[PDB]
Parts: structure tokens; sequence; C-alpha cells
């Protein structure tokens, strides 16, 4: 799971993350983005289903972030970035999902990216 | 763009209907439907190799395992193609089922059309039971209901 994008941005600004899956045993069912802020527990941010349409967003990013899918790459368009969005952002995926489960829970994903820093100034 | 269906029946009260849908070859397969007559809690849920119902669920053979891996949970990479984990029955005994898996397929070599869907008496331990029976069947116990998986419109 190769991630690109990230870096520093001033508050209010925008940043695009992307993650391309390469060499995976099977096609992904859900693929998306989790994040871990300084000292906090990893939380789900946004995931998207194989269909490229069905999405799930943490309540804290609703309306500011939008995940989309190409290239079997996913993109996270982050707008209106605030200091509270500063975190290490991991791409994540599975090849199975039980819709009785929480699609933004870390335990429902076992493929993972190396991580990307995102820092929002001011 | 294939569809499939399975009517599950057994000697007892366990029965239900499970739909399959795959909009792309080598794409994920949606599996959904409902089972009733179950004791509350988790029940193993697997595709067995043969669609042979001549001796009830017994003639369905072992878990569908064309890659000769150990039994595991569906999330794992070390799993049988047929390992679909557990369904969960509420206090009424109704397990609503809605899952999606890209390991099974309705076409190609992992095709499960014409094989058997089986729901078990006990919970599947997902290969974590620490004995060799776990790495084979997950200790799901006896077969409460099964059906042959058939092509649907
Ligand atoms: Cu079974
Ligand atoms: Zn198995």
């Amino acid at each position: 799971l190769q991630e690109s994008g990230g870096g520093l941005v001033q508050a209010g600004g925008s940043l695009r993350l992307s993650c391309a899956a390469s060499g995976l045993p099977y096609r992904t069912v859900f693929m998306g983005w989790f994040r871990q802020g300084p000292g906090k527990e990893r939380e789900g941010v946004a995931v998207i289903n194989a269909d490229g349409v069905s999405t799930y967003y943490a309540d804290s990013v609703k309306g500011r972030f939008t995940i989309s899918q190409d290239k079997n790459t996913v993109y996270l368009q982050m707008n209106s970035l605030k200091p509270e969005d500063t975190a290490i952002y991991h791409c994540a995926a599975n090849h199975f999902f039980d819709y009785s489960r929480d699609p933004l829970a870390t335990a429902e994903y076992n493929y993972w990216g190396q991580g990307t820093q995102v820092t929002v100034s001011s | 763009a294939t569809k499939a269906v399975c009517v599950l029946k057994g000697d007892g009260p366990v029965q239900g209907i499970i739909n399959f849908e795959q909009k792309e070859s080598n794409g994920p397969v949606k599996v959904w439907g409902s089972i009733k007559g179950l004791t509350e809690g988790l029940h193993g849920f697997h595709v067995h190799e043969f669609g042979d119902n001549t001796a009830g669920c017994t003639s369905a053979g072992p878990h569908f395992n064309p890659l000769s891996r150990k039994h595991g949970g569906p999330k794992d990479e070390e799993r049988h193609v047929g390992d679909l984990g557990n369904v969960t029955a509420d206090k009424d005994g109704v397990a609503d089922v809605s899952i999606e898996d890209s390991v099974i397929s309705l076409s190609g070599d992992h095709c499960i059309i014409g094989r058997t869907l089986v729901v078990h008496e006990k919970a599947d331990d997902l290969g974590k039971g620490g004995n060799e029976e776990s790495t084979k069947t997950g200790n799901a116990g006896s077969r409460l209901a099964c059906g042959v998986i058939g092509i649907a419109q």
C-alpha cells in the first residue's frame, strides 16, 4: 500500500493524499485512510468501497474531506484543514468486510501503509 | 455481472436464503440474506467443496480449499476460499447476513457456483483454537443447514 502526498499546510488550506495498492493477493473490498494524532489513538477518517461510490467519513471530517477512487488508487481531498487534523495518516485496506461491523474501526483492516505526516500550521 | 442464490435447509429448524452478486470478474462478491432457527450467538459459515446433497450436509465434503491453506477467518490471507467466518443470530434466532468478500468468486477457479453453503451449530474459531482441528474446520461443529449454490437471474 504505497502512499503519496502529505506535508505541511496552513490552516484553512487543502492537501491531497493518495494511496495505490500494488501486488495485493486479492482485490480490496474497502480501502481508505486512518490517522493518529500526537498522543492519540488511531481513528478512521474515510474509507471507500470497491464500487467507487459507497463511502464512510468520521463525523469530525464530514463535509471537509472527500475520498474518491481511480489505477486502483484512492484519493483523500482534505479541505478547510485545522490544527486538529495534524496527524500521521495511514492508508489501509481489507479483502473482506462484514457490514454488521464498523467500517471505520482499525480492527476491520489488516493491510496497511507505511504512514504519511500531515501538519497544519496555526 | 453474475448472480447466485442458495436455499439452506437441514433436518431441523435452521433455514434461510442467501444471495450472491458479483458485478465484475475477479471483483468482490456481495453475500446477503437471512437465516432463522439459530441459537443466539455466532455460527460458522462456509462454502464446502461439493454440491452433493445425497447424504444431507455430510456429502458436501470439506471446506472449499483449492489453494490448500489452513482454515482461517475471512479477513486473513491464510484461509480457505470457502471460509466466510461467522453469522450472528439475535435472541429471536435470526441472523441477518450482509458481507462482501473478494476471495470467493462466481467465476473462474475460485468459483463457488455448484458448491455447498453450510451454517454450523457452533462458532467458527477462525483457526485460533490452538489444535489441528481448528486449522481444519475451526471447530464449528455439525452442519445445521446447507444448500447448493445456484445461478440466479
Ligand atoms: Cu462448514
Ligand atoms: Zn475452512
